[PDB]
Parts: C-alpha cells; structure tokens; sequence
C-alpha cells in the first residue's frame, strides 16, 4: 500500500504518514501499525 | 487482540456509534435477563454480543474469541 | 437535621435564644421588645447571608499508583498490580 520512502522521517513527515494511515485504513489498522512502529523505534534506538 | 477490529467493523456497520453502543447494552441486559446462567467468568456478555454480531456478519469468531 | 450540620449551630442557637427571649418579653408581663425584634432580624439575616457562605456545594459535594512506562504493553493494555487489583475487584 504505502510508498517506499528512501528518505529520512522528519517529525512532520511521520505526522503526515500517521494521519494518512488513519485516513486510509481508519483506526483498525493504524492502531496496530503505530504500535509496531513503537517497537521498531525502540529496537533501532 | 483481534476483537477490536470486529468492534470497528460493527462500528463501521451501524449508522450511529452511540446508537450501536446503546443496542449492545440493550442486547447484553436482555441476554442477562432471558438467560440466568451466571456467565461471568473468563467470558463476558459484551464480548458475547460482539461475537454473535460479527458471526451475523459471517466471520468465524468463537463466543468471546 | 443535626446529621446535616454535625459554625451554623452557633447561629441556630443564637436565633433560638433571641426568639425565646422575644416571646418571653411578649408574654411575661415595648422598645425592648422592638430591640429584640431587631436583634432577631439581624441574627436571621446573618444566618442567611452563613447559608450563603455555604452556597460551593455544587463543586464540593455534588461534583468532586505512580505510573511506570512499559514498552511490553500493547497500545490498548495496561499493567494492573496484584496489590491494587485485589482491592478494586473485591466484589
């Protein structure tokens, strides 16, 4: 679904991404997608 | 885990979120009136209503998942 | 009733005393009677506005653990301690 970024995640960029995810999928997917991106962020940090 | 997607599906099904939740409360209180089995342990009447309704949507979920 | 007032008791006592004194001066046998009528008026007015100082009950009587951040929770979960849950769910 989503475009491959190949570019750095600014805070504005992730605000765009999360908003577009909520608008595309609704809460159902995005509440899991964001909750997994939590774990990804923790891992890479 | 998955049960909230069913909730969202039913939220997407019903034309008013508040009316949906009212209908769930009604269904649960009439369930706990038409049946007087205790039905209060590891499975709960709310989850039962959600399960039966998603089964009406045709989806293979067991009672209280 | 006293169960709703277990400072205003002093005001009720003062009103009771002033009124009983005024009745006594009316009945036992006029400018002193008038003086007691005045002091009864003052007592009642002080007691009403006091109730006005009690009037606030809408906010005071009608309205009105430390957290730990846990990565291992899901976005919809929380961890509820045994020592608290055994109190919360007791019924």
């Amino acid at each position: 679904n989503l475009v491959f970024h190949n570019k750095v995640i600014d805070g504005t960029a992730i605000k765009r991404l999360i908003s577009r995810l909520i608008d595309h999928f609704g809460m159902a997917y995005t509440s899991h997608i964001l909750d997994q991106v939590k774990t990804l962020g923790f891992q890479q940090a | 885990k998955v049960m909230t997607m069913d909730i969202e599906r039913l939220l997407l099904s019903e034309d008013n979120r508040f009316e949906f939740v009212n209908s769930v409360a009604a269904e649960a209180t009439e369930y706990v009136e038409k049946n007087r089995d205790e039905y209060g342990g590891t499975k709960k009447a709310i989850f039962h209503v959600l399960s039966n309704r998603v089964n009406d949507l045709g989806f293979d979920r067991p009672e209280a998942y | 009733p006293p169960e709703l007032r277990p400072d205003i008791n002093e005001l009720y006592r003062r009103v009771i005393y002033r009124n009983n004194t005024l009745t006594d001066l009316l009945t036992t046998s006029g400018e002193l009677v008038m003086c007691q009528e005045k002091l009864v008026q003052e007592a009642v007015d002080t007691l009403l506005d006091s109730f006005s100082d009690v009037i606030g009950r809408f906010r005071e009587t009608l309205l009105g653990s430390v957290i730990v951040v846990g990565p291992s929770l899901s976005l919809h979960r929380c961890g509820l301690p045994r020592e608290i849950a055994i109190e919360l769910f007791q019924t």
